[PDB]
RNA sequence: CUCGAUGUUGGAUCAGGACAUCCCGAUGGUGCAGCCGCUAUUAAAGGUUCGUUUGUUCAACGAUUAAAGUCCUACGUGAUCUGAGUUCAGACCGGAGUAAUCCAGGUCGGUUUCUAUCUACUUUCAAAUUCCUCCCUGUACGAAAGGACAAGAGAAAUAAGGCCUACUUCACAAAGCGCCUUCCCCCGUAAAUGAUAUCAUCUCAACUUAGUAUUAUACCCACACCCACCCAAGAACAGGGUUUGU
RNA sequence: CUCUUACUUUUAACCAGUGAAAUUGACCUGCCCGUGAAGAGGCGGGCAUAACACAGCAAGACGAGAAGACCCUAUGGAGCUUU
RNA sequence: CUGAACUCCUCACACCCAAUUGGACCAAUCUAUCACCCUAUAGAAGAACUAAUGUUAGUAUAAGUAACAUGAAAACAUUCUC
RNA sequence: GUAAAUUUAACUGUUAGUCCAAAGAGGAACAGCUCUUUGGACACUAGGAAAAAACCUUGUAGAGAGAGUAAAAAAUUUAACA
């Protein structure tokens, strides 16, 4: 089946510019109270989620320097310590991961 | 087109002819060439015809600018401000004499479609027709099947 | 319903045409003229 | 017609689906936090919850060891399940994982999600917080509560 | 210019408080309509030939077998009445119809998910919102005061009813499952044509007649099953045992009323009119109401003697 | 008073109004009597709709037409009336409507026998 | 081409419009179009449709005088049709002769 | 009309329509006792089988049915299918011809493209038709053989519309081989009273009756919480729920 | 096959990225009957009719494709046979 | 009474047949001689395109359609699945 | 009563015809059939017969918001009898 006639630009503007074709404005946008950047109400902040992944990656690179190979996971808990911190009362008998950096303010010691 | 062009209603300039007739042609500007076959008919119109035409029309100021040109033209300006430009290129004296006289007779209003061949500001003298013109009045102005004093 | 076979006003089976009253009067008006023409062509 | 169907159709078939979910669960036990498409995480989240239930049964239960051996491709993670993860959620009876939606990835604009095991040693995610109790609306409700409580005691 | 929901700005301490607050209000609103005969009821007229009373709005629980005293087996459908009340009343004149309409709702729903115009209608009525609202055509002598509760004993065993509900939605379907078309054979050369409609019309007309059976969305429409009798009535849970099947899925709201079939005309002479009022009943009814030909579970085993 | 119209001849029985629902077997044919008992304003409405020009303005002219089966008319429409058009047909009188003057004015034409039983 | 052939329709539709307006103005006075036009010619009044339609709108008191004249000449014609010539012609039935 | 292409048999699929009615309905006549039939009037709502041989349409035959209707729709329908036949290129038989080759002939084999631009259509929402059985009844009828109608009751088939308690395919569900429901009519005639025409006469005389439904009623009927989540809702959108928004 | 049904994959539809082809006189591109180069979306008489996308269907547009291979014509060709 | 392009009225007049035939004008270009904001008289000619399934190029329609593509997590080291 | 006709000189195109009336042939006293003859119309305009090549009215050309006309609409309703 082939077109019997050529469709005019008037017919085609009415199909292309139909409200269903148009992009719909979004009203679920708001500002992140921490950084001030934009975000959706149901989605995490891309900026704050990015700074968590940069630090999480650094911690995961230190974990590799301790295991020193594959299939070498521990059977104990793990703790992250920063310059100016020592094992806590509850952080006894764990795998401490030393980080040469000041503890992030958002990263609260538990 | 009529649909592909504009239109106007029949009219006059300052109710001309009502109290007095005023010629609307106000100025005529000819551009002839001393040399040039296109202007041959325009040169002979300037030698014998234009002078007698100005005597009859003293309210029209006529300017004859003889300069080099390939297409001679006559520009007519009217009181209302309209300007009509025309070409007398390769036209005989008789053709230029009837054209210039046509310009003197015109009013300056755009030569376009005229809707009606008539115009009157007072079309009625006994009263423009309206639905109640030929209807009789009823006692107490009652309506069809209207109970009075209920 | 109401088909006339073929073309309407030709052939074997045509659409019937009926004589109106003014068609009669129109023909009679012509006859009265030509009947008076015979009278002036007789002298 | 799909009325009642609870399981999704991913991968190349039923078996490939279990193998996709197994590779995500295995990576979740090693790192305790991963990012993957939202639908694939919501489908694996159920298995991550029931895997801890088998770790609470103990490593002496053959049935529980046959599940971990199958669901954990890396065999160094099996002791971590019975000795690290299960003890951690000993007091809790449910809600071992939290799943959160994250910005769509750039390559294919796919809906993404991050899933983790509660109690990990990783930097806290920027969890959503409810409006403070000191706000205008919440202070108008706190006052209403007090009266309704005060009248009831009377 | 952003929308909001009921718990978008509430804190961790107020969410439980608000939930319990509105929950306790619904309880008090529903427990304040159990005495309709003392709260200035409207006149109670007797039953006259040609009278039409209100119906109910029940919830489809499921299906259960049922045996009679002859040994034959019958399958019944359990319809539970929960939070059924009369919302409003419109007279014959204002109805623009032969009859007079009575509005009834069922299945209390949340107030946080309804429209303001609907919330205010229930606010002055003293009731929580209803999920489904159906209209019943009655006579002038069957009008009931709004806010009056309705129960399953409004019907009696041995009475036929007409159940209306939306059918199960099957989405866009072809002609083989939607209209019962035979289709085309599987083998013997068939080329990509096994479940197609085939010819849709003749060539002469050059078009397709309106109403031509084509693929499309099937189900999810209102259907009525006429001629269903009540085998059993449970008063403790307000449940109606209807014969056979009814349209719709489990846990769906259905419209129930007396049957319009001529054979069952003028059979509501011994039925409650306008409706059953337990508040004013001179004697409470039994736990369950069975039919004469129904063998109760406690009854002894059948013996053809 | 569109319910009390009068047809000439045997048009109540002979005249037929035909329609189609668009569906197969949806061609209906009712007589003027059947339609009149079902809709007392359809006959006058269908006669006017067929006399108006075949253009888009016709549906606008029909909104300015108000038909009522009986002599009752709403107050609003009854307060904006201007003129009552005369009836086209002259309603003839029944033999019980003639006065004793007209009956005695018309002469008797024949002399019946006195021995006829009648 | 449409503009060239439309000059025949314009003249035709105008006369159709005038006649419709004359017919309407004559029914207000209880007359029909043929009885007005035909009997104004019998009174030697040569007024065309265009003028008559203009008078019915802008000169209503003059159009009623023309309708009364046509109705008067129409009634004289009936009276003459009842006689056998003995009775003389009507006052408005006389014809001015031009030599 | 069409050869700068209107694809041609039969069948499958879906059927639309006419009535010149095959069955079912209502009537008149009979060389109609009854049971079966012949004939004519009216009726097109509903229905009108499965198989063996044949490419078949037809036809024959077998077993049934209340009945297995006659026709039109591009001998309906190949941008939905099928290619057995017909109808290219190969080949054989018989026959014709000096041969090439050919035949109303028979026989085996032989590629069926198309991503839908437009028109149209995609829930005509909801009254159902028929057979059999029992009974009436061994009654009416009738020499005998033989053998009803109406009423009533019950049980089925098909169709339409739904459902999953069990059975079965199956298993948070979808299905049938399973279960539930299914409500009005139609007009041909037969009869009274009674004029034209003082009997009579059903009346394109006035009139009365069999004899008629505004097809009845039923269904549907509220509306910015709505970002997000769930769903027995769904292609998308829409719709329902969230007083179950860690 | 009676007589179909269920599930899986592909396709599918939605989001994102990339991005063809035949076809196309112009089009503001309805139905019935009739007419007519004899089968009408466009003519006549009637009926219908706010605008607009998406998904499906294949009755029609004598739908697309290949200047019909059947048939006939051309003092147009060629292959084969021959008294 | 309505009713034509028939006829009258006011003014004007060569100004409605295929093939074919006769005649009156003319765009642009070059040349001769004029002209000199674009013309004149003549002489010449590759001298005028709404149509050849025309030739070349550009851009639309179909159509943002048909169709095409990257196994999973992660420390990007590595491991897992097939 | 009219204004054409023949001759001389020089050329092209047309030479695949349709309906209506009338006289006939063939066919079937069928064909929107085929073949001759007489005339008309069409293959040019307009109006009318519903739409309309062939029927009727009418032809010589423009402008007009004047007029008189041509052709031009279908009629019909039924069976007593000594
Ligand atoms: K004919
Ligand atoms: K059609
Ligand atoms: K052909
Ligand atoms: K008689
Ligand atoms: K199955
Ligand atoms: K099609
Ligand atoms: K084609
Ligand atoms: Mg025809
Ligand atoms: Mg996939
Ligand atoms: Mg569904
Ligand atoms: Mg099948
Ligand atoms: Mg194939
Ligand atoms: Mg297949
Ligand atoms: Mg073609
Ligand atoms: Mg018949
Ligand atoms: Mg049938
Ligand atoms: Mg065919
Ligand atoms: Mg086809
Ligand atoms: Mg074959
Ligand atoms: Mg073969
Ligand atoms: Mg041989
Ligand atoms: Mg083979
Ligand atoms: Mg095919
Ligand atoms: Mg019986
Ligand atoms: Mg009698
Ligand atoms: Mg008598
Ligand atoms: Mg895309
Ligand atoms: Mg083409
Ligand atoms: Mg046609
Ligand atoms: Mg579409
Ligand atoms: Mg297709
Ligand atoms: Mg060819
Ligand atoms: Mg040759
Ligand atoms: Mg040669
Ligand atoms: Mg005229
Ligand atoms: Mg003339
Ligand atoms: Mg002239
Ligand atoms: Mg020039
Ligand atoms: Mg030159
Ligand atoms: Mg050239
Ligand atoms: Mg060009
Ligand atoms: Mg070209
Ligand atoms: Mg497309
Ligand atoms: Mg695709
Ligand atoms: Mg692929
Ligand atoms: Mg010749
Ligand atoms: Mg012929
Ligand atoms: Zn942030």
């Amino acid at each position: 089946a082939a077109p019997k006639n050529r469709r005019t630009i008037e017919v085609n503007r009415c199909r292309r510019r139909n409200p269903q074709k148009l992009i719909k404005v979004k009203n679920n946008i708001d500002v992140c109270p921490e950084c001030g950047h934009l975000k959706q109400k149901h989605v995490l902040c891309a900026y704050c989620y990015e700074k968590v992944c940069k630090e999480t990656a650094e911690i995961r690179r230190q974990i590799g320097k301790q295991e020193g190979g594959p299939f070498k996971a521990p059977t104990i808990e793990t703790v992250v310590l920063y310059t100016g911190e020592t094992p806590s009362e509850q952080d006894q008998g764990k795998r401490i991961i030393e980080r040469d950096r000041k503890r992030p303010s958002w990263f609260t010691q538990n | 087109t009529a649909r592909g062009t504009p239109s106007r209603f029949l009219a006059s300039v300052l109710h001309n002819g009502l109290g007095r007739y005023v010629q609307q042609l106000q100025r005529l500007s000819f551009s002839v060439s001393r040399d040039g076959a296109s202007s041959r008919g325009a040169r002979e119109f300037v030698e014998r015809e234009v002078i007698d035409f100005a005597r009859r029309n003293p309210g029209v100021v006529i300017y004859v600018n003889s300069r080099p040109c390939c297409v001679p033209r006559v520009v007519a300006e009217y009181l209302n401000g309209a300007v009509r430009e025309e070409s007398i290129h390769c036209k005989s004296v008789e053709e230029i004499s009837t054209l210039v006289q046509k310009l003197a007779d015109q009013s300056g209003l755009d030569v376009i479609r005229i809707r009606k061949p008539f115009h009157t500001d007072n079309p009625s003298i006994q009263g423009q027709w309206h639905p109640f013109t030929n209807k009789p009045t009823t006692f107490r102005g009652l309506r069809p099947r209207e109970v009075q004093d209920p | 319903r109401g088909r006339i076979p073929g073309r309407q006003w030709i052939g074997k089976h045509r659409r019937p045409r009926f004589v109106s009253l003014r068609a009669k009067q129109n023909m009679i008006r012509r006859l009265e003229i030509e009947a008076e023409n015979h009278y002036w062509l007789s002298m | 017609i799909s009325h009642g169907r609870v399981f999704r159709r991913m991968g190349l078939g039923p078996e490939s689906r279990i193998h996709l979910l197994r590779n995500l669960l295995t990576g979740l036990v090693r790192h305790e936090r991963i990012e993957a498409p939202w639908a694939r995480v919501d489908e694996m989240r159920g298995y991550a919850e029931k895997l801890i239930d088998y770790g609470k049964l103990g490593d002496t239960n053959e049935r529980a060891m046959r599940m971990a051996d199958f669901w954990l491709t890396e065999k160094d993670l099996i002791p971590k399940l019975f000795q690290v993860l299960a003890p951690r959620y000993k007091d809790q009876t449910g809600g071992y994982t939290r799943m959160l939606q994250i910005p769509n990835r750039s390559l294919d604009r796919a809906k993404m999600a991050v899933i983790e095991y509660k109690g990990n040693c990783l930097p806290p995610l920027p969890l959503p917080r409810r409006d403070s109790h000191l706000t205008l609306l919440n202070q108008l409700l706190q006052g209403l509560r007090q009266d309704l409580r005060q009248s009831q005691e009377a | 210019k952003s929308g909001t929901w009921w718990d978008e700005h509430l804190s961790e301490e107020n969410v439980p408080f608000i939930k319990q607050l509105v929950s306790d209000e619904d309880k008090a609103q529903l427990a304040s309509k159990l005495c309709p005969l003392k709260d200035e009821p409207w006149p109670i007229h007797p039953w006259e030939p040609g009278s039409f009373r209100v119906g109910l709005i029940a919830l489809k629980l499921g299906m259960m077998p049922l045996w009679t005293k002859d040994g034959q087996k019958h399958v019944v459908t359990l319809l539970q009445v929960q939070d059924c009340h009369v919302l409003k009343y419109t007279s014959k004149e204002n109805c623009n119809g032969k009859m007079a309409t009575l509005s009834v709702g069922g299945k209390t729903v949340s107030r946080f998910r309804k429209a303001t115009s609907i919330l205010e209608f229930y606010r002055e009525l003293g009731l929580p919102p209803k999920q489904t609202v159906k209209i019943f055509n009655i006579t002038d002598n069957a009008a009931i005061k709004p806010g009056t509760p309705l129960y399953a004993a409004h019907f009696r065993p041995g009475q036929y009813v007409d159940v209306t509900a939306k059918t199960i939605g099957k989405g866009f379907q072809g002609v083989m499952k939607r209209w019962g078309f035979k289709g085309q054979p599987a083998t013997h050369g068939q080329t990509k044509t096994h479940r197609r409609p085939g010819a849709v019309a003749t060539g002469d007309i050059g078009r397709v007649w309106p109403g031509t059976k084509m693929p499309g969305k099937m189900g999810n429409i209102y259907r009525t099953e006429y001629g269903l009798k009540v085998w059993r009535i449970n008063t403790k849970h307000n449940i109606i045992y209807v014969n056979g099947s009814v349209p719709g899925h489990k846990n769906c709201l259905v419209k129930v009323k007396d049957s319009k079939l001529p054979a069952y005309k003028d059979l509501g002479k011994n039925l409650p009119f306008p409706t059953y009022f337990p508040d004013g009943d001179e004697e409470e009814l039994p736990e369950d109401l069975y039919d004469e030909n129904v063998c109760q579970p406690g009854a002894p085993s059948i013996t053809f003697a | 008073n569109t319910r009390h119209i009068a047809f000439s001849g045997n048009k109540w029985e002979q005249k037929v109004y035909s329609s189609h629902t668009g569906y197969p077997g949806g061609f209906r044919q009712v007589t003027a009597a059947q339609l009149h008992l079902r809709d007392p304003v359809a006959i006058v409405k269908l006669a006017i709709y067929g006399m108006l020009p075949k253009n888009l303005h016709r549906r606008t002219m029909m909104e300015r037409l108000h038909l009522f089966p009986d002599e009752y008319i709403p107050e609003d429409i009854l307060k904006n009336l201007v003129e009552e058009l005369p009836q086209p047909r002259k309603i003839p009188k029944r033999l019980d409507e003639y006065t004793q003057e007209e009956i005695d004015a018309f002469p008797r034409l024949w002399t019946p026998p006195e021995d006829y039983r009648l | 081409v449409k503009c060239t052939k439309a000059r025949y329709l314009k003249k035709k539709n105008m006369r159709t419009l005038w006649i419709n307006r004359i017919t309407a103005a004559s029914q207000e006075h209880g007359l029909k179009y043929p009885a007005l036009i035909g009997n104004l010619v019998k009174c030697q009044v040569e007024l065309n449709r265009k003028v008559l339609a203009d008078l019915a709108i802008y000169e209503p008191k003059t159009f009623k005088s023309l309708a009364a004249l046509a109705s008067r000449r129409r009634h004289e014609g009936f009276a003459a049709a009842l006689g056998d010539g003995k009775e003389p012609e009507g006052i408005f039935s006389r014809v001015v002769q031009y030599h």
